[PDB]
């Protein structure tokens, strides 16, 4: 059996969602991570930081019901 | 294409019971008296079958 | 029995702290709400459903645990196929003695 074994763990600061002009942004797949400078979105099994855009996330509700939500910005390409 | 394949499987078999007294000593009183001290073996067989 | 209890305690602690990753390899820490969000996402429900109804889901979890606790304090036959093993072993040895 040929299998894939992940290794070389690293700690990041994480959040469930980000608030941006009164809306809650949840990731499509992946997690929001903070590495000391800015917030990125990444896959769970490999570390590959990506810019939080409108394509990565989706909107559901306003930011006063989710526990642990933070303020940040979402880059719209247009 | 859309295909349909059949697969057959057994689920149960026949439930059976035996009566030691008639199999070993059929309608004989002397044989039943001699068999009277083998009763643990027959209750063991009946428990297995049930 | 203490060794088996220690094994089950280790399994429950690893599930509550690391999640699903300690079976594939080294354990990865993750807060429990995010693990619940991934489990919700795995069955086809978006994670905002978890993150907006967290109080209700937590209360239902606690209520279900209490019902499991109350069911096992009343005399019943829930563990009746574990009793059959010890009954069969004892009956076989006593049959050998009586034969
Ligand atoms: C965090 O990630 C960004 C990605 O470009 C990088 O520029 C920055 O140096 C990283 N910060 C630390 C502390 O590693
Ligand atoms: C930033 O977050 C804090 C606490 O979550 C909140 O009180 C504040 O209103 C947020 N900023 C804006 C501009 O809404």
């Amino acid at each position: 059996h040929v299998t894939y074994v992940p290794s070389q763990e690293r700690n990041f600061t994480t959040a469930p969602a980000i608030c941006h002009e009164g809306k809650a942004y949840f990731p499509r797949e992946g997690v929001f991570v903070f590495n000391g400078t800015s917030w990125f979105i990444t896959q769970r099994n490999f570390f590959s930081p990506q810019i939080i855009t409108t394509d990565n996330t989706f909107v559901s509700g306003n930011c006063d019901v989710v526990i642990g939500i933070i303020n940040n910005t979402v880059y719209d390409p247009l | 294409s859309i295909s349909i394949t059949t697969e057959v499987m057994p689920v149960s078999m026949a439930k059976t019971s035996v009566d030691c007294n008639m199999y070993i000593c059929g309608d004989s009183t002397e044989c039943a008296n001699l068999l009277l001290q083998y009763g643990s073996f027959c209750t063991q067989l009946n428990r297995a079958l049930s | 029995d203490d060794m088996i209890a220690a094994y089950t305690a280790a399994l429950v602690s690893g599930t509550a702290t690391a999640g699903w990753t300690f079976g594939a390899g080294a354990a990865l820490q993750i807060p429990f709400a995010m693990q619940m969000a991934y489990r919700f996402n795995g069955i086809g429900v978006t994670q905002n459903v978890l993150y907006e109804n967290q109080k209700q889901i937590a209360n239902q979890f606690n209520k279900a645990i209490s019902q499991i606790q109350e069911s096992l304090t009343t005399t019943s036959t829930a563990l009746g196929k574990l009793q059959d093993v010890v009954n069969q072993n004892a009956q076989a040895l006593n049959t050998l003695v009586k034969q």
